[PDB]
C-alpha cells in the first residue's frame, strides 16, 4: 500500500489545500464529517492512501496545516469542509512573517518547524508503507516560501529515500502582488533545486488566461485557480487509488521524467476544458483531448514550449479508452512537432492509463511536460533581482533578521546555474563540427 | 492578538481622536457609553474586536488609548461631551500652562512630569495587551505640545520597547495658510524624532485637505470636523486589514516592509479615492477602475507636492467593499501602462495589494456618500522632498535675524541645536535625491572577441 | 588543456603469494590487457592508457615502475606546474586494498616512499633550495574528507560535527572553518599525514574491515611572493596541490545489507560516477580546442550534481593540470574488480588499442 | 505424466495469465469456481487434464500457475474479478513499491525478500507434480519487474532445477510505439538471462499484434485483452499436443530438438493463421493449404521482422483440428515450390509436423470466428536480427549522454554492467550473421 503525507503552509497552500481536499473527498465520497455515502466498491479499496481510520466508521485527511497567521486557519475551520480535518493538525504561530523569507526561515518559522516535524512523525509512523510527501506553498510569499524550505530540508534530511513532490505557485512577470517578491523566489529556488525529486510550476496568469480564454468565466476568483490546480493534483495521483491497463505511481513519473537530477521541474496541464456551455457542440474522444492537451495555451506554467525542445513528457488519462489509439496519438503528435523534442531520447512521451474517469465526465488526461522553455521562469525572475538587489532596495529587513549578502549572491548563482543547466539542453544535439 | 495603542497629543491630536473614535464606535456597533447591544443579538463572534478596545466583565468596551495635552481645555471638552462614559478616567491632562507654541517648554521645562504619568499608563495598557503590534501617534508639527511633548514621548517610548512599530498621523504646516508665527522653529526642531525614532510617518496638510473638500464634496466652509473624519477614514482604512477578514490581508509589518527600501526615508503619502458627495454618488459606477484612477491624480493628493515631480518608489493600495482580484490587476496593469506616472529602475514591480471584504460605513452627520467600494493608497515617492523645501526656506528667513530665538533659549535648551535640526534636515533631503538618481554608472564592462 | 590517464597494477601480496595464485594481467606499449580466469577463451579485454605501471613480484630489478619512476612521470610534472603557479590535482582511484593508497603514501621505512612524500619532500628543497631575500615561500596545509555529502576536518582536534561548504565569487569554492596549518620540514607534514589518517572515517564491510566510507582530499596551498626593495609588488604565483584518496566502488551483491550501508554504497557510486563524468567531460574539451582552437562557448562542466567535485573546481577547470592512477589488481580473484577498474579508467581521453 | 508450470511475471504477465487460464477454463469444461459439472454427466476421461490443473478431494481443479507482481493493483483486481474462487490464495504480491520501470529495483533491491516466497511455491508446486516437463514464463521487457525480477527468477530456477524446458512468451519493445521512456535500457539489460538461462523464446509485439486485429479481425479501437486473447491462442496450440490425441503429437521436447540448430540462436516467431472475423468467416473455404500459405505471409507475423530478409532456418507447424496428413504433405511441398521463402542450404528437410483433432474454441464475447482447422507456426528465422538491431541503436542515443543513468546506479547497479549487456546484445546479432551464411 502507498500512502500519501500532504502538508500545507502559508494562504495559498492553505487554500489549495482546502480545495483540494474537497475535490477529493467528492471523489471517494466521503461526507463533510467524515462518513462514506458512496454507491461503487472501488472507492473504499484504497482510500488510506490519503486517509486515515477512525473508530466510528470515519475517515480523517493525512493532511497537516501549517501558517504563522491564525486567520487563514480560522477561514478553513470554519467552513464547510473544516471538521474533516483533524484539529492536532491545525499548526499556527502569530505575527507571520509578512513576505519577509528571513522571518520564515530563521527567526519566526524555526519556533514552529520542531511542532511540525513532531506532527509529521507521528503521520509518518502510523503510515504501513509511506510513499513520499506533498507540499503545496507560495513561492513569491512570505511564511510559507522560507518555512516550506525549510520543512523539505528537515523532512529530506529524516526520509531520505520518500519522494517529495511540490506544488508551487511562482511569481508572475504582469499579476505581481508583493514588491519583494523576486528575493523570496531566489532564495527559495535555492532550495528547491537540492531537497525535492519533483516540482510542479504554476504560474496565476496561466490559470487567470485558462479562466479568461478557455472556461469563458466573466470574474474568476481564486477559487477556480484552485479548482484547476486540485483537478490537476487528483490526476496525478490518480493511479495509485484505482486499477487501470497501465499503472503509474509517482516514482514511475520521477523515474520516467528527469534525465539528470537537478532537471526536475515540471509543466502540468489538464484537459478537457470547455466553457460550460459549448460542451454539446464538441465530441470526447482520445484525439480531441490530446490536442488540447499539447496545446500552448494550456499550459499552467506561462511557458511557451515552442520557444524550447520537451525533455520529457508524460500523459496519464482517466476512463475507458482503446490502447491503440493513446498509441498512435502519441505517434502522431511525436511525430508532427518533429523539431520540439530532443533527440538523444528516441521515444520520450510516458503513458498511463486509468479506468475510473471524474465523476461526471466520460474521459479526461493530465500532462506534466518537462521542457527547457521553463528557464525563462527563472531568468525574468533573476533579471528583477539583479535590479533590485545591485542598489540594495530592501535589503535591510532580510539583514536585520540574522542574513549577509554572501547567501543573496549564492542564491543567484545557484539560480544562474540551473538556468545555463537547462540551456545546454536546448541546443547540444549531435555532432563534431561544434 | 493584532492589538494597537493608539497616543493622542495636543489639541489636533484629540480631536482626530473624537473623530476616529466615533468611526471604530460606529464600525463596531459599539455605544457612546460603552455597551454593544448586538452582543446579545448575535449571540457570538468577536465584534468588539481587540484591535482597540478592551473588555471587561460586565460586556462594556474600553478602547484603548492615551490622551494627552498640556491644557485642560480641549480634554475637557472630551471628558463632558458625548463620549465621557467611553474613555477610562485617565486622560493625562497637565493642569497648568501650555506649551505655548514652543518647542523647549513642551520638551525641557513642562514637558517634564507629565512624561512619568504617560510612561505609566502606556505600560498598564501594554501589560493588558498580548501580541502588541505597534503605536499610533496623532500629533501636530508647529504646536506647541504636538511637537515638543511628541518628541520626548518618542524617544521614551524608542528606548522602553525598541522593537515595537511606531506610526506617525502628523499635521505638517501647509505652504501658504498658518495659524502661528513661530510655526517653522516647532517643525524643524522634530525632525530629528520623526527621523530617528519613528517607522513610518504619514504626512497631512489642511490646505490639501481643504481643496479636497471645496472641489469633492462641494463643501463650501468646511471646519476641522471634516478633515478629521477623513483622517479617521485613512487611519480606518489601513488598519482594516487586521480586523475584518479579506482575500488579501496585510499586517502593519507587511506594509512597513513593503513601503519603506531604506530606513531613512519612510515618509509615504496617504490618499482615499471614492471621496464624493452624496449628489454626486449618483452618474457614477465607482468601479475599481475609476478608484485607482483617482488616487494616482495629483489634485487628490493630502500635501502639497505633485507626484508628477518625483518618482513613485513604492506604492500600496488597500481595498474595501466589493473587490475581486481581476480588476485590481487590470487597474495595476493600466496604471503601469501611462507614462505620467514614473517609477523608479530598481523597483519593478513596484506595487502591493491589500484587498478586504467589510466595505466603510458612513458617519451620520458626516458628507461622505455611502459606497460600496473604496481604496487607500500610501505612495512613497520624492516628491514630499518639496514639501519640506518650502518649509526649509522659511526658517532661514526667521534665523538669520535670530527672531523670537530668546523664547526657546530661555527655557533651557542651547541655541546651537537649532543648526543642528537644520543639518539633519538637510541631510535628509539629499538622502531622497539621492535615490531618485536613476541607476547607478556601471562604467565597469568588457568586451568579446570571435575565434 | 591536460588531462592524462594512468593505471598501475600491484603486484601479488604476502598472503596471494603464499596461496595458490594466478596472474591474469599482460602488459604491451600503452595496451593493458586482461583475460577472463575461467572463460580466458573467449576474448581479451584491452584498454590503452597515457601512463602504464608493471608489477607482479617484489624485487623485479629490470624494467619496473618503482616509486620514485611514477613519481617522476606523474608527481613531479605537477610538482613543476604548481611550481609555476597551475593547480594541480592527482587522483589515486581503485577498490579497496588495489594498493592506492601504497602509491599515495608507501612505506615509511624510506625505501619505497609513495607519491605524497616524494612531492613534498621535493617541495621543501625546491623552497629552500630557491629561499633568497626577496623570494618569500609560504606553505600551508588542510585535509578533509566526505561523508555522505558532509565535509569533516582530520587535522583539527576538535568534535567531528559535519560542517557547511560556500563559494565566493572571486576567491572560488571553500569551507567554513576549515583548518590549516603551516609547516616547515618533512617531520611537521608527516605528523599532520599521521594525525589525519588516523582519524578517516572508515567500517566494516563483507569485502573488506577498514573500508573507505568517505573520500579524503589533501589540499597543500602554496605561495611565492616577490617583495624587493620597490612599489610594484605583485604575488602572481599562487597554487593549490590536491591528492584524492577515493574510496572503492561496491556492488549490491557483495553490500547484502539495507540501510546505512547501502545509503553509503549509492553516495560513494554516485560521487565516483560524477566524478567520471567530470573528468570526461573536462577531457573532450581538452582534446577539442588544443587542436582546433576554437571557443566552442564556456561548454560549463557541471560540478554541482556532487560536493566532490565542487570543492575541485579550482584544481579541476581553469588552467589547472589533473591526472589519476588507476590500482589494478592481477590475481586470478579479482578479475571483476580490476575490469570494473578498467572501464572506469577507461575515460578521460579514451585511446583506442592500435 | 504431461505437467507443465505457468509463471505469470509483471502486470502483462499477469494480465494474459487472465486471458490464458480463461481459454484453459473453456476449453477443459471447468467453471470458474473450479467445479466441473461434466465429471458426473460423462463419468470417466481426464478432461481436467494434469497438464494444467491439480484435482483435489472435493472435485475442485486448482490451477498449476503463480502469478507474481510488485505492485498489490493488478493481482487484487484478479483476486476480486470473477475467477477469485478457481486460484490458491497464494498469489505472492509484495505489498510495497513498483519497481518503477527500473531494472536495478526488480533485480537487486527491491527483487529480493519476494523471490523467496516465489520460489517457495515453485518449489511446492514440483514436488506436487510427476513427471514435470517444463516452466512456461510470461513476461515483458521494458517493465520494472518484468524485466528485473524476471531475469533474477530464471537465474535461481536454472540453479535449482538445471535441466528441466524454460520457455518464454516476452513481449518485445515496439520498434514505434512505446508507453515509456527508460524501455531500451530495460530491454537491453536481459539480453544476458534470455540468451544464457531461456532454452527457447517466443518474441511478440504490440505493433504488430495491433495490425493484425486492424486488419483481419475487421477491428479498429482495440485493447489489451485482445492481444492476450491471440498470445492464449498461441500457448494452447503449443500444449495442445501434451493434452488431447492426435495422428502426430509434438512434445516440447522434440519441439526443441527440431527448432534450436545451435544452443545461442532459439528466438523463433509465433503465428497463427486462421485470424478471421465471424461476418468474414463466410465466403472463405479455409483449406489447410490456405492457412499454411497465410502463415508465410509476412503481414501476418508477430513481430515486426520480414522474413524476406533473411533465411529460414526451421519451422514447426502444429495443426488442430480436420487436417489429414495428406493435404499437409500437399501444402508443404507448395511451400517448398516458392522462391520467395529462402531457406538455409545445411537444412534439406526444413520442418516439422504435429496434428491434432481438438479444434479451437471460441471465447463468449471474443473475436475470433469459429472454425474447424488452424494451425501455430513456429519459424525460427535470421530476420529477428532486425527487430534487435532497431532496439540497439536507441540504447546507444541514451547511453551516450548517460540520460537516466543515475535511477540505476543509485540502486546498487554497477554503471559498466551496461557495456557488458550491449557486448553481449551485439555477440548474438554475429552469431545470427554467421548461421544464414551459405556453406562452401
Ligand atoms: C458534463 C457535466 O456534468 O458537466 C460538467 C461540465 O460542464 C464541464 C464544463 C466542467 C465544469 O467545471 C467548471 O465549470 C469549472 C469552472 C472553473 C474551474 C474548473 C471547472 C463543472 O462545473 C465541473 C464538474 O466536474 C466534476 O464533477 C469532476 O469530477 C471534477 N470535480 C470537481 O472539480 C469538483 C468540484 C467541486 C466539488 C467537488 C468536485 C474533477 C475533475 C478532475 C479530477 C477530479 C474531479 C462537471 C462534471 C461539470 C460541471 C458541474 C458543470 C469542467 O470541469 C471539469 C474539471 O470537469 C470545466 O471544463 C470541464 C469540462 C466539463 O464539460
Ligand atoms: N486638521 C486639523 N488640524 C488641527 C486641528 N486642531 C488643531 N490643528 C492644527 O494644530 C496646529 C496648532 O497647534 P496645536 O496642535 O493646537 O498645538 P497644541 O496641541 O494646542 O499645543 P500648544 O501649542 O501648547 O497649545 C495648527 O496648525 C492647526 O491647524 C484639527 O482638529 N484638525
Ligand atoms: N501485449 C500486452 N502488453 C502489455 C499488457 N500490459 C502491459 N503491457 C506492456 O508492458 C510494458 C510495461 O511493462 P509492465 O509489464 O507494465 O511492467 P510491470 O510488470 O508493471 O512492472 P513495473 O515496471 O514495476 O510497473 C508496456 O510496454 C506494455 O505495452 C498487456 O495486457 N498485453
Ligand atoms: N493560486 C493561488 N494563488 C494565491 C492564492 N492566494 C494568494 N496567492 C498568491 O500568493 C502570493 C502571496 O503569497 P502568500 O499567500 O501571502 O504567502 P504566505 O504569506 O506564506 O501565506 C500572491 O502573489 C498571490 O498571487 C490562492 O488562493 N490561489
Ligand atoms: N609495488 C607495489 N605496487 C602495488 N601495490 C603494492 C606494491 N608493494 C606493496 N603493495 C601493496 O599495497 C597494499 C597497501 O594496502 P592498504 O594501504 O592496506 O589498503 P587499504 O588502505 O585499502 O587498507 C598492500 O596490500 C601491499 O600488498
Ligand atoms: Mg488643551
Ligand atoms: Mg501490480
Amino acid at each position: 500500500m502507498r500512502e500519501i503525507v500532504h502538508i500545507q503552509a502559508g494562504q495559498c497552500g492553505n487554500q489549495i489545500g482546502a480545495k483540494f481536499w474537497e475535490v477529493i473527498s467528492d471523489e471517494h465520497g466521503i461526507d463533510p464529517t467524515g462518513s462514506y455515502h458512496g454507491d461503487s466498491d472501488l472507492q473504499l479499496e484504497r482510500i488510506n492512501v490519503y486517509y486515515n481510520e477512525a473508530t466510528g466508521n470515519k475517515y480523517v485527511p493525512r493532511a497537516i496545516l501549517v501558517d504563522l497567521e491564525p486567520g487563514t486557519m480560522d477561514s478553513v475551520r470554519s467552513g464547510p469542509f473544516g471538521q474533516i480535518f483533524r484539529p492536532d493538525n491545525f499548526v499556527f504561530g502569530q505575527s507571520g512573517a509578512g513576505n519577509n523569507w528571513a522571518k520564515g526561515h530563521y527567526t519566526e518559522g524555526a519556533e514552529l518547524v520542531d511542532s511540525v516535524l513532531d506532527v509529521v512523525r507521528k503521520e509518518s509512523e502510523s503510515c504501513d508503507c509511506l510513499q513520499g510527501f506533498q507540499l503545496t506553498h507560495s513561492l513569491g510569499g512570505g511564511t510559507g516560501s522560507g518555512m516550506g524550505t525549510l520543512l523539505i530540508s528537515k523532512i529530506r534530511e529524516e526520509y531520505p529515500d520518500r519522494i517529495m513532490n511540490t506544488f508551487s505557485v511562482m511569481p508572475s512577470p504582469k499579476v505581481s502582488d508583493t514588491v519583494v517578491e523576486p528575493y523570496n523566489a531566489t532564495l527559495s529556488v535555492h532550495q528547491l533545486v537540492e531537497n525535492t525529486d519533483e516540482t510542479y510550476c504554476i504560474d496565476n496568469e496561466a490559470l487567470y488566461d485558462i479562466c479568461f480564454r478557455t472556461l469563458k468565466l466573466t470574474t474568476p476568483t481564486y477559487g477556480d485557480l484552485n479548482h484547476l490546480v486540485s483537478a490537476t493534483m487528483s490526476g496525478v495521483t490518480t493511479c495509485l487509488r484505482f486499477p487501470g491497463q497501465l499503472n503509474a505511481d509517482l516514482r514511475k513519473l520521477a523515474v520516467n521524467m528527469v534525465p539528470f537530477p537537478r532537471l526536475h521541474f515540471f509543466m502540468p496541464g489538464f484537459a478537457p476544458l470547455t466553457s460550460r456551455g459549448s460542451q454539446q457542440y464538441r465530441a470526447l474522444t482520445v484525439p480531441e483531448l490530446t490536442q488540447q492537451m499539447f496545446d500552448s495555451k494550456n499550459m499552467m506554467a506561462a511557458c511557451d514550449p515552442r520557444h524550447g525542445r520537451y525533455l520529457t513528457v508524460a500523459a496519464i488519462f482517466r476512463g475507458r479508452m482503446s490502447m491503440k489509439e493513446v498509441d498512435e496519438q502519441m505517434l502522431n503528435v511525436q511525430n508532427k512537432n518533429s523539431s520540439y523534442f530532443v533527440e538523444w531520447i528516441p521515444n520520450n512521451v510516458k503513458t498511463a492509463v486509468c479506468d475510473i474517469p471524474p465523476r461526471g465526465l466520460k474521459m479526461s488526461a493530465t500532462f506534466i511536460g518537462n521542457s527547457t522553455a521553463i528557464q525563462e521562469l527563472f531568468k525574468r525572475i533573476s533579471e528583477q533581482f539583479t535590479a533590485m538587489f545591485r542598489r540594495k532596495a530592501f535589503l535591510h529587513w532580510y539583514t536585520g533578521e540574522g542574513m549577509d549578502e554572501m547567501e543573496f549572491t549564492e542564491a543567484e548563482s545557484n539560480m544562474n546555474d540551473l538556468v545555463s543547466e537547462y540551456q545546454q539542453y536546448q541546443d547540444a544535439t549531435a555532432d563534431e563540427q561544434g | 492578538m493584532r492589538e494597537c495603542i493608539s497616543i493622542h497629543v495636543g489639541q489636533a491630536g484629540v480631536q482626530i481622536g473624537n473623530a476616529c473614535w466615533e468611526l471604530y464606535c460606529l464600525e463596531h456597533g459599539i455605544q457612546p457609553d460603552g455597551q454593544m447591544p448586538s452582543d446579545k443579538t448575535i449571540g457570538g463572534g468577536d465584534d468588539s474586536f481587540n484591535t482597540f478596545f478592551s473588555e471587561t466583565g460586565a460586556g462594556k468596551h474600553v478602547p484603548r488609548a492615551v490622551f494627552v495635552d498640556l491644557e485642560p481645555t480641549v480634554i475637557d471638552e472630551v471628558r463632558t461631551g458625548t463620549y465621557r462614559q467611553l474613555f477610562h478616567p485617565e486622560q493625562l491632562i497637565t493642569g497648568k500652562e501650555d506649551a505655548a507654541n514652543n518647542y523647549a517648554r513642551g520638551h525641557y521645562t513642562i514637558g517634564k512630569e507629565i512624561i512619568d504619568l504617560v510612561l505609566d499608563r502606556i505600560r498598564k495598557l501594554a501589560d493588558q495587551c498580548t501580541g502588541l503590534q505597534g503605536f499610533l501617534v496623532f500629533h501636530s508639527f508647529g504646536g506647541g505640545t504636538g511637537s515638543g511633548f511628541t518628541s520626548l514621548l518618542m524617544e521614551r517610548l524608542s528606548v522602553d520597547y525598541g522593537k515595537k512599530s511606531k506610526l506617525e498621523f502628523s499635521i505638517y504646516p501647509a505652504p501658504q495658510v498658518s495659524t502661528a508665527v513661530v510655526e517653522p522653529y516647532n517643525s524643524i526642531l522634530t525632525t530629528h524624532t520623526t527621523l530617528e525614532h519613528s517607522d513610518c510617518a504619514f504626512m497631512v496638510d489642511n490646505e490639501a485637505i481643504y481643496d479636497i473638500c471645496r472641489r469633492n464634496l462641494d463643501i463650501e466652509r468646511p471646519t476641522y470636523t471634516n478633515l478629521n473624519r477623513l483622517i479617521s477614514q485613512i487611519v480606518s482604512s489601513i488598519t482594516a486589514s487586521l480586523r475584518f477578514d479579506g482575500a488579501l490581508n496585510v499586517d502593519l509589518t507587511e506594509f512597513q516592509t513593503n513601503l519603506v527600501p531604506y530606513p531613512r526615508i519612510h515618509f509615504p503619502l496617504a490618499t482615499y479615492a471614492p471621496v464624493i458627495s452624496a449628489e454626486k454618488a449618483y452618474h457614477e459606477q465607482l468601479s475599481v477602475a475609476e478608484i485607482t484612477n483617482a488616487c494616482f491624480e495629483p489634485a487628490n493628493q493630502m500635501v502639497k507636492c505633485d507626484p508628477r515631480h518625483g518618482k513613485y518608489m513604492a506604492c500600496c493600495l488597500l481595498y474595501r467593499g466589493d473587490v475581486v482580484p481581476k480588476d485590481v490587476n487590470a487597474a495595476i496593469a493600466t496604471i503601469k501602462t501611462k507614462r505620467s506616472i514614473q517609477f523608479v529602475d530598481w523597483c519593478p514591480t513596484g506595487f502591493k495589494v491589500g484587498i478586504n471584504y467589510q466595505p466603510p460605513t458612513v458617519v451620520p452627520g458626516g458628507d461622505l456618500a455611502k459606497v460600496q467600494r473604496a481604496v487607500c493608497m500610501l505612495s512613497n515617492t520624492t516628491a514630499i522632498a518639496e514639501a519640506w523645501a518650502r518649509l526649509d526656506h522659511k526658517f532661514d528667513l526667521m534665523y538669520a535675524k535670530r527672531a523670537f530665538v530668546h523664547w526657546y533659549v530661555g527655557e533651557g535648551m542651547e541655541e546651537g541645536e537649532f543648526s543642528e535640526a537644520r543639518e539633519d534636515m538637510a541631510a535628509l533631503e539629499k538622502d531622497y535625491e539621492e535615490v531618485g538618481v536613476d541607476s547607478v554608472e556601471g562604467e565597469g564592462e568588457e568586451e568579446g572577441e570571435e575565434y | 588543456a591536460s588531462v592524462k590517464v594512468a593505471v598501475r597494477v600491484r603486484p601479488f601480496n604476502s598472503r596471494e603469494m603464499s596461496r595458490d595464485s594466478k596472474c591474469i594481467i599482460q602488459m604491451s606499449g600503452s595496451t593493458t590487457t586482461i583475460v577472463n580466469p575461467k572463460q580466458p577463451k573467449e576474448t581479451p579485454k584491452s584498454f590503452s592508457f597515457d601512463y602504464s605501471y608493471w608489477s607482479h613480484t617484489s624485487p623485479e630489478d629490470i624494467n619496473y615502475a618503482s616509486q620514485k619512476q611514477v613519481y617522476r612521470d606523474i608527481g613531479e610534472e605537477m610538482l613543476q606546474h604548481a611550481f609555476e603557479g597551475y593547480n594541480v590535482c592527482i587522483f589515486a582511484y581503485g577498490q579497496t586494498g588495489a594498493g592506492k593508497s601504497y602509491t599515495m603514501m608507501g612505506k615509511q621505512e624510506k625505501d619505497q616512499q609513495g607519491i605524497i612524500p616524494q612531492l613534498c619532500e621535493d617541495l621543501f628543497s625546491r623552497i629552500n633550495d630557491t629561499t633568497n631575500d626577496n623570494m618569500s615561500y609560504s606553505v600551508e596545509v588542510s585535509y578533509m574528507e566526505i561523508y555522505c555529502e558532509r565535509v569533516r576536518d582530520l587535522l583539527n582536534p576538535k568534535n567531528k560535527g559535519n560542517l557547511r561548504v560556500r563559494e565566493h565569487p572571486l576567491l572560488g569554492p571553500y569551507v567554513e572553518d576549515l583548518s590549516k596549518l603551516a609547516v616547515t620540514s618533512y617531520n611537521d607534514i608527516q605528523d599532520l599525514m599521521d594525525s589525519g589518517n588516523k582519524a578517516r572515517t572508515v567500517a566494516a564491510t563483507n569485502m573488506n574491515e577498514t573500508s573507505s566510507r568517505s573520500h579524503a582530499v589533501f589540499n597543500i596551498i602554496f605561495t611565492q611572493k616577490r617583495h624587493d626593495a620597490e612599489t610594484n609588488i605583485t604575488t602572481e604565483k599562487v597554487s593549490k596541490i590536491s591528492l584524492v584518496d577515493l574510496a572503492g566502488s561496491e556492488r549490491a551483491d557483495s553490500t547484502g545489507a539495507k540501510g546505512t550501508r547501502l545509503k553509503e554504497g549509492a553516495n560513494i557510486n554516485k560521487s565516483l560516477t560524477t566524478l567520471g563524468k567530470v573528468i570526461s567531460a573536462l577531457a573532450e574539451m581538452d582534446s577539442g580546442p588544443n587542436k582546433n582552437k576554437k571557443k566552442k562557448k564556456t561548454d560549463f562542466i557541471l560540478y554541482r550534481d556532487s560536493v566532490l567535485t565542487w570543492l575541485l573546481r579550482e584544481n579541476l577547470g581553469g588552467n589547472s593540470r589533473t591526472a589519476m592512477v588507476a590500482a589494478l589488481s592481477p590475481a586470478d580473484i579479482n578479475y571483476d574488480e580490476t575490469l570494473s577498474t578498467l572501464r572506469y579508467a577507461d575515460r578521460a581521453k579514451q585511446i583506442r588499442c592500435n
